[PDB]
RNA sequence: ACCUGUUGUGGUGGAUGUCUUGGCCCAGGUUCUGAGGAAGGACACAGCAGCCUUGCGAUACGUUCGGUGAUACGCAGAUCU
RNA sequence: GAGUAGAGUGGCUUGGGACUGCAGUUUGAAGAGUGACGUGUAUCCGUCACAAGGUGGCAUACAGACCUGGGACCGAUAGUGCACAAGUAGAGUGAUCGAAGGAUGCAAAGAACUCCGCGAAGAGGGUUAAAAGUCCCUGAAGCCGCAACAGGAUCGGUGGUGUGCAGUGCUGUAU
RNA sequence: UCCCCCAGCCUGACCCCAGUGAGAAAUUGGCAGCAGAGCUUGGCACGCAGUGCUGCUCUCUGCCCGUCUCGAAACACGGACCAAGGAGUCUAAGGAGCUUGCCAGUCGGAUGGCUUCCAAAACCUUGAGGCGUGGUGAAGGCAACUAUCCUUCCAGAUGGGGCUAGUCUCUGCAUGGAACGACCGGACCCGAAGUCCAGUGGACAGGGUUUCGAGUGCUUGCAAGGUCCUUGGGACCCGAAAGGUGG
RNA sequence: GGCAUAGGGGUGAAAGGCCAAUCGAGCCACCUAGUAGCUGGUUCCCUUCGAAGUUUCCCUCAGGAUAGCUGGGAUCCAAUGAUGCAA
RNA sequence: GUGAAUGGGUGCGGACAGGCAUGCUUCUUUGCCACGACAGGAGGCUGUGUAACAGCAGUUCUCCCCGUCUUCUGAGCAUGUU
RNA sequence: UUGAACAAUGGAUCCUACGUGGACCAUGACUGGUAAGCAGUGCUGGUGAUGCGGGGUGCUCCGAGAGCAGACUUACAGAUCCCGAG
RNA sequence: GGCAGCCAAGGCAGAGCAUCGUUGUGUAGAAAGGGCAUGGACAACAGCUGAUCGUGUUGGGAUUGAUCCCGGCUUGAGGCGUUGCCCA
RNA sequence: CAAUCGUGGCCUAACGAUCCUUUGGUCAAGUGUGCGAAUUCUGGAUAUCGAAGCCAGAGGUGUCAGAAAAAUUACCACAGGGAUAACU
């Protein structure tokens, strides 16, 4: 006739049977929601992406602007280190 | 066309080919089951 | 092996049940007879969730209604461009490659009245059929060939 | 009503078709389908035997597309030849062609030269195969019947032609290889299409736009 | 002596096993009644017969004729090779 | 091919939806055409057919009843209500309702004769492979009689447990 | 709290000398080279050992089952006894696994060809067509880019080539997630510039979007059987008070 | 004694009385095995796994659908000791 | 106005961590030229090993300084290196 | 110092048939009520679904959890006798 | 799960064989876990049966169990069983 | 001035499915000082005739996840219920 409605007995017993996860942790969230102005700049950002040759030619270029510099420089240090040596050896 | 159907097309973010018997309506506007959860004129459209 | 060993029983559920009082269907909650309605009963009261978690769609009436819908007229197979050159015999394929002939493929022959554009073609051929996409139309006035309007 | 995802039943089984006590139901076992087949064969090789000396059909039927858009390129039989067919094939009476085993149908007409041909040229075929017996056995004998042909009436099964479909399954078959035609080269197949099908649909629009230059015209 | 039991045996009882001139089912064919009297219902009819008989009607378990060819039968009784 | 087709309206019917078909009623054509062309209307055009009369075989249906062939069917509480003198006995004023009921034996060889008794029986003695004895293939459980043996106040029970004691089998068994 | 002097306590490693010792395992059906846990005694018919059964006795126990219920031994329901009967079945459609065959096909027993009963079987591909190969739009309708190959990214099954018990590159399936400068169809916005012609001025075309699809991105199909189920059916079996038609 | 009035009907000095031991709608056959969210029953053995009386919506409160708990089938990987000696 | 006990969320690293160089963008910035031009000096410096720092190796070395030329915005996403 | 400890045969990806959806008990965490073997809640565990040892008896207390046996030892709790243990 | 030191055993690859380890309550419910059992079809047992089928009854043995096998007696056939699989 | 702020009420209540109807839009027309840019009524067309369609509102279900709804029975009945009163 008049029941007994309500109850949070057994709740946590069947919540707890197996592990409280989340589904996807390491997923990937999706873009949508993300900014408009963000998402559109990825896009135009990936659609100028250079490939990975020219990248790696490019870096070879940065690296040899400087090189007449320390090369010599290098070689001059390396020419004056034998009289460092010898010098700390008389310590 | 097992996997297609798994789960529920009700449920928003899922989208479940919604299990049709044998019924292959011939005007694809007036098919079977899209209209009330289908087009948001119908009060609602199950979210994507 | 010996799981090939028992191709044994018809109804091998209800048989096992035999000996138990319930017959698998419970003591507190008996099985009785149409308990939730009969048939799609209550699809707006007592089955709305049901409904609306397995069949969205339901429940309203959309689109205009076509009185005598005829569909001989509006059959219409369709095939694709990736589909066509296995249409054609291959000495055909070998002898028109580079030279300016060019095979014909009747689509009616083999039972489609359009043809869809997706699909790479390698060689222009002449393709007859009933109906064209702009795309599949495209691809073989590229490729060299042409496409015909038939009955 | 399942507790799961199966389909909306629509079992549509509402109305007694079962055989109950109470029913005489609406129920039809075709168990008679395996001997019916052997009783069909054997009234029909019955029928032969009646009508021997005569194709086991007996008339011989033209060759009719198929009706709608969708079958056009399918042919199969008629119920009879037009009279045009008749007349052309040299048969001037249906009822003396149908008694000599042709069918006629006065109800259909040829409405291209194409049936007509190809149905004439049957009854020619026929009407040559044909060999008819004399009445009365031993007057006036036909030509091309050599006296033994009445000897040896064989009664065929199938009437010599080739099967009903087989004559659009030759109007389907591609040429070969061939050279394109400059108007072949020009012709947009879509853009033809579409400007058709917007033709039909500009018709009072393509009437109001005289309207509006006439108007202007005299303005 | 009475009770309880276990055997043996005897009764009451008709379960079992096996079968079946019966049913049920499927397929094929026919559907062939009647005012010239139908379907049904009565009352009759047998040496010993009450019932039953898709027996029969005062010619009444039967009449003519054909096919068969020595029985029929629960008793008798004269016909029959 | 005229109270017709159609139309207003009402009602049934149909998936037929500004009405698929039918029917009443009011109305009621054309035939220098009409009907249908699945959205009511008006205007043009086209296709098909020729209603308001009639015949008309074939392929088709066939749980009854008769003539047949079959069956992964039932096997006397089953299969038809009926395997049988079953739509019977019986019940009800009646409309109607409606059962139970199969098996001797190879062969009736169906129990001669004797004793006792009024007689049925019974005791002998027979038929028969056998009483299988017109209750007749077999004859279960429940219940009962009798004899033998074992016990007998106590939910201190049925049943379980571990021994014992009587009765009773079974298995193995060295030199 | 750190340092110095004098000393000292406990203790590790090593160098030297003496003394002392040589460590685990080794039948587990048997044979194999070793290794090897069993043996003795007394008794028993031609009785002894063991084991059941029935009854009785003794120790410890022992409530009456089925059911509904939080709760039954219940003063809650059914239950005197025995026998025989007795209740999740078949069907149309479908779902998700599993098995089998074929494959961009598959199935085709409506029907057709054959051959005393068996045989209404078996066999045959004459087979329309069913499902699938394309989806999207209310509809008018339209219809999945990519010319050496190849959508991208993260994780990831195999495999290759170097290399090294440190360990680098290439491949990247399946699955899950994200993306798409991709594309098909629908819906927006700015436009309709541009190219073209089966030319009644019509066909597409461009750039942008917080856009949608049961979309595509190397077609995941068909058929049969089987299991557990669903819905219509009497529907697991029995069960109303009722309603109707005709007498 | 004869005859007449019949079931939603008859008849009644009215009690809803009476209409074949039947009456606030007789009986008889059929629809009909009516429907029942309710009560009762649901037939062999062993082994293994093993709950819920809670959420939401419902003319819903003795019932359902929906999550949850409960079983099974899996798929991609991972993880996974054990030489008596002698030869 | 304070505020426990018991509680709740998150984080606790690769051998994917952390650092470094570079690219792209229509987004952001005043922050571009520039993926450009130029450029000196000091130095027992740097690392492994050590409280004795001895010893050993030299790699486009260390510092002024990740310099100057008006002096070089971030973010997101990638390419390499360790 | 591979940069907290401990544990861990586990993580990911799914499909699918059911039963259940009357609850009840215990505790300064409580609310209504004078109160109730009352009514309604919270955390956790039990009963239901659970037998066994003890509480004489008792669905819920205390101990402990249940394959069939043998030996040893104990938990709760016990030792006048009933009744094993002074 | 033969390409094995040899015999013995096993030898049906979801089987079997050897060793080791873990774990054993259960209502509703389940098992693509394993079996007992009944009627009949298709097959196998050159199966049994008048030197006595089947039923039944009484003892015995096997089995965790569903149940299986046998002796005695009744009884006498108008018979029965074991295995695979299929239809209930 | 600008940064900004502003798509209702400082914030926590103040409200509503299918089907139907209605209005607006789509369409159609109009503009278009030259071009376009389009839903349907199926035998082909026309018609600011009519109807249908799609899109956005509105007309309401307060039992507010939304049936269309008065009593009585002491003449009563059925399926149940100790889930639930009257007696112990």
């Amino acid at each position: 006739a008049k029941s007994k409605n309500h109850t949070n007995h057994n709740q946590n017993y069947k919540d707890h049977r197996h592990p409280i996860r989340l589904k996807g942790r390491r997923n990937q969230i999706s873009s949508k929601g993300l900014e408009q102005k963000l998402k559109k700049n990825r896009k135009k950002s990936r659609k100028g992406f250079l490939t990975p040759d020219v990248q790696k030619e490019i870096r070879e270029k940065r690296s040899k602007k400087g090189e007449a510099r320390r090369l010599k420089s290098y070689e001059k240090f390396k020419a004056k280190l034998p009289i460092w040596k010898a010098k700390h050896k008389a310590a | 066309k097992q996997y297609k159907s798994f789960g529920a097309p009700g449920v928003p973010g899922s989208h479940a080919v919604p299990k049709l018997g044998n019924r292959k309506s011939a005007l694809r506007g007036r098919r079977h089951e899209n209209a009330r959860g289908r087009r948001k004129s119908r009060a609602f459209k199950v979210k994507a | 092996t010996y799981r090939e060993r028992k191709n044994k029983g018809q109804h091998q559920k209800t048989r096992k049940l035999r000996g138990h009082v319930s017959h698998g269907h419970g003591r507190v909650g008996k099985h009785r007879k149409h308990a939730s309605g009969r048939g799609n009963a209550g699809g707006q009261h007592h089955h709305r969730i049901w409904m609306d978690k397995y069949h969205p769609g339901y429940f309203g009436k959309v689109g205009i209604r076509r009185f005598h819908y005829r569909l001989n007229p509006r059959f219409c197979p369709t095939t694709s461009i990736s589909r066509l050159l296995r249409l054609v015999p291959k000495e055909q394929l070998e002898a028109c490659k580079g030279k300016e002939e060019l095979p014909v493929v009747n689509l009616l022959q083999h039972g489609y009245f359009k043809l869809l554009g997706t699909g790479r073609l390698s060689q222009g051929v002449i393709v007859k059929a009933r109906s064209f996409s702009q795309g599949a139309e495209r691809k073989i006035k590229k490729a060299g060939g042409a496409c015909i309007l038939v009955a | 009503v399942k507790k799961g995802n199966a389909p909306v039943p629509n079992a549509h089984f509402h109305k007694h078709w079962n055989p109950t006590g109470s029913q005489k139901g609406h129920v039809r076992c075709f168990f008679k389908q395996g001997p019916q087949k052997k009783i069909r064969r054997a009234r029909r090789q019955k029928k032969a035997a009646a009508v021997f000396p005569r194709p086991v059909k007996g008339p011989l039927r033209p060759i009719v597309h198929c009706k709608s858009q969708r079958f056009n390129m399918k042919t199969r039989l008629g119920r009879g030849f037009t009279t045009l067919e008749l007349k052309t094939a040299g048969l001037t009476d249906r009822r003396y062609a149908r008694t000599i085993g042709i069918s006629v149908d006065r109800r259909r007409r040829n409405h291209c030269e194409e049936s007509l041909a190809l149905n004439a040229e049957r009854i020619k075929t026929y009407l040559s195969k044909l060999v008819l017996f004399p009445l009365k056995a031993g007057k006036k004998l036909p030509e091309g019947v050599t006296e033994e042909d009445i000897k040896n009436p064989v009664q065929s099964k199938q009437d010599g032609f080739p099967k009903a479909s087989s004559y659009g399954k030759n109007a389907l078959k591609p040429e070969a290889p061939r050279k394109l035609t400059d108007q072949e080269k020009k012709r947009l197949t879509f853009q033809f299409l579409r400007k058709v099908q917007r033709d039909t649909k500009m018709v009072g629009k393509r009437i109001k736009r005289k309207a509006k230059k006439e108007a202007k015209a005299a303005k």
